[PDB]
């Protein structure tokens, strides 16, 4: 149960970053990052995927209800990857990724305040920003945490999010998903050159997934070794 | 520049209603407005006119409003911030249903059981645009002087 | 476990291609 | 700048149609509109021109265009935020897919699962052109009136 | 202090900062009741494990 | 251990978030908040303390 | 030229034929230019490659021997799938593009 | 954020609200002018409408 909540996120996540590493600022702010790098960055063959990230919250006016949310730039995969559940409608085409078509995902929460009408979602459209766009998928949450206290959020695929209402070549982060089983140790360091080589710099600054999973994966497991071990003992003392 | 000069007694307000709801608010229609810093003492008036030229503040595109309050006193500094409550409208001799008891089906349709004269209770599907924060308006869906189910509504159901 | 299908019939439709703007 | 002026007989719009599909969009291709405030309430013409000098907001250039809309009863204050849809063809007598539930093998061939009249779904590669912004207009492989299992489709699943 | 509760004061200083500043916008996140529940889950954890091997030990 | 880890943290933070929540920005950047407001922040009795919290990076 | 915060660039120019009244001012247009070719020349895959300094470029290879060496290299061109080699490897050598090791037998 | 609810306790034990109005926000107490009698026991922990102690 645990490690499908964790291996929920796949094998494996080499998320683009500028800067330094988290706390950064006008380093990470400025981003040497083209969303054209990933071509030859998905050219390597052990990589199986890698996707662009991106997002922005802006105001939304609509009928009367007139309110700011955050957006999310991203990929068709992600609700998929994620496994996230739609409240809703569906993701969308690579096709229609590359339509540019006015499609977005939103909060259910968000509906909560939109729409005391309970409508129907479907070819709604609700300006983001500025540009119209027409509403079809919303996802219900996949965790609970309610703790997180969450405000709106709004998906959108990156193509259309970067593109016709940012138009900035430089996403806020790529995840790079691995084939082959392969290690989380090796190639990081060969993309960390490959940086090194399509940029000038030193500046992967990206984080990784299979040693955190390994390891909490031999914790468990340990968890697991302890507990039948002691138990099969006292058992065998019976 | 070398100075400015104000006539200090009557001061107009800047009211900037959004711009969803600029399509109504009809001419001479009675309004009142209060300041912050002396929490209750109401001032009203006439609205006067609303001006044509719009100034956003980024998002969301906004109109002005104005009216002319008396200033005795010598009270009411300028650009002093004032909430306001512009009269939307004055319906009478019409229903209105309270919120805890109505349903909402669909998205536009409204079930709303009832008491009967029967004693047994049925829902009506009403049609209700108009809302305030406690009820919702009903010019029409429910005759009038009908009981209705504050609580737990349940349509076919007898009390 | 149901094998429920949401499911729609096909007919001869007409293009409404147009898009939108602000 | 003593004071402005403005002509209100007519209000033209600024539909600001993206860069990328500017290269279709002919003159005289009939459009309407509508305004978020009023919410229901549809205006419609013709489309006049396409000005030649984009400006940009950051990201991405955009392309206007312009109605020629009548202003009745005074309504439709200036720089109102207005929903615009123009008009792209209308092919007919053609099926078109719902995009939910395609199938897209090499991201050339098609294959699509249907329920059929044994209750079982099947699956058909199909030939597509035409694609919309909800659907795409297939032109083989399909017939019209079959059932189409829209939701969480699999091939060769009866049900 | 005073052992108190995380649950209570907050609100009390939710009202608080809601008066203090003319709106509520502290949104400040909740202290200790997470370490409450925490805490709720790893002695959760030995009940089940002491249990479990004590019962065996009794079967022993 | 790790419980003493956990409640190393003073019993157990109410960190000041004057905005929405953590992906807050604007209305989150904008912020009037006072350390003046600590006096009577400070004035409950079952406050043992509360503390200014804030940082930036510079050259 | 005229730079947009980091990296300068450089502008070019073409003359294309505009019949039909067709592309609007400023419209956003990918662009390729074609540069040359470089033949008669090894190119090494760009994993391959062992680069210190960022300056220096060491190729660990296997040889006849079995056993893997590396030897600096001087490797100025770079293309999405290689960069090209002037100098220091010899053709027809094996080159330890996976897991290499410098000074190790296979 | 208009309205001023204050439950506090009765000769009879029981607690009970009142609505009040109140001007000045003091910063050590509120200045209550109208809504509650005085010498009256004031709830002003834990307190529950509608509640005898």
């Amino acid at each position: 149960m645990v490690l499908a909540d964790i291996r929920s996120i796949g094998t494996n996540t080499i998320d683009v970053y500028p800067g330094k590493d988290f706390g950064d600022d006008d380093p990470q702010y400025q981003q040497a990052l083209k969303y054209d790098d990933l071509i030859a960055i998905q050219k390597q063959p052990w990589v199986a995927s890698a996707t662009p990230a991106v997002s922005q919250n802006l105001r939304l006016r609509y009928n009367n209800v007139d309110v700011a949310a955050s957006a999310n730039g991203v990929s068709g995969d992600y609700f998929n990857v994620y496994g996230m559940t739609f409240s809703e409608g569906n993701t969308f085409n690579q096709e229609q990724l590359n339509g540019r078509a006015q499609v977005v995902v939103l909060d259910s929460n968000t509906r909560r305040q939109l729409f005391p009408h309970k409508a129907d979602v479907v070819g709604e459209v609700i300006l983001v920003g500025n540009m119209p766009a027409r509403v079809i998928g919303v996802a219900e949450e996949k965790q609970s945490m309610f703790g997180s206290s969450k405000v709106l959020r709004v998906w959108l695929p990156y193509s259309t999010m970067s593109g016709r209402v940012m138009g900035q070549s430089w996403l806020n982060s790529i995840t790079v998903r691995v084939k082959e089983g392969f290690d989380s140790a090796e190639a990081e360091q060969q993309l960390t050159r490959l940086l090194s080589l399509r940029h000038g710099k030193k500046d992967f600054f990206t984080w990784n997934m299979d040693g955190v999973l390994k390891t909490v994966e031999k914790t468990t497991r340990t968890l697991q070794l302890f507990l039948t071990l002691v138990a099969v003992i006292s058992l065998v003392v019976g | 520049n070398i100075l400015t000069l104000a006539d200090m007694s009557a001061m107009l307000v800047k009211a900037q209603v959004s711009e969803a709801d600029v399509i109504h608010l009809k001419p001479g229609q009675k309004a009142w407005f209060t300041v912050l810093g002396d929490q209750l003492t109401r001032y009203e008036g006439q609205i006067k006119d609303v001006l044509p030229t719009p100034e956003k503040v980024n998002d969301a595109i906004f109109y002005y409003a104005r009216f002319e309050v008396p200033n005795p006193n010598g009270l009411l500094r300028l650009d002093m911030t004032a909430q306001v409550h512009i009269q939307l409208t004055d319906v009478k001799n019409v229903l209105t249903i309270p919120l805890s008891a109505l349903g909402d089906p669909v998205g536009d349709n409204r079930y709303k059981v009832k008491l009967l004269r029967n004693g047994e209770t049925r829902e009506r599907e009403v049609t209700i645009g108009a809302r305030n924060d406690t009820d919702v308006e009903i010019v029409k869906g429910l005759e009038a002087g009908d009981e209705v189910v504050i609580g737990e509504a349940k349509p076919g159901a007898a009390q | 476990p149901v094998p429920t299908y949401q499911t729609l019939i096909v007919r001869p439709g007409d293009l409404q291609q147009s898009v939108l703007a602000t």
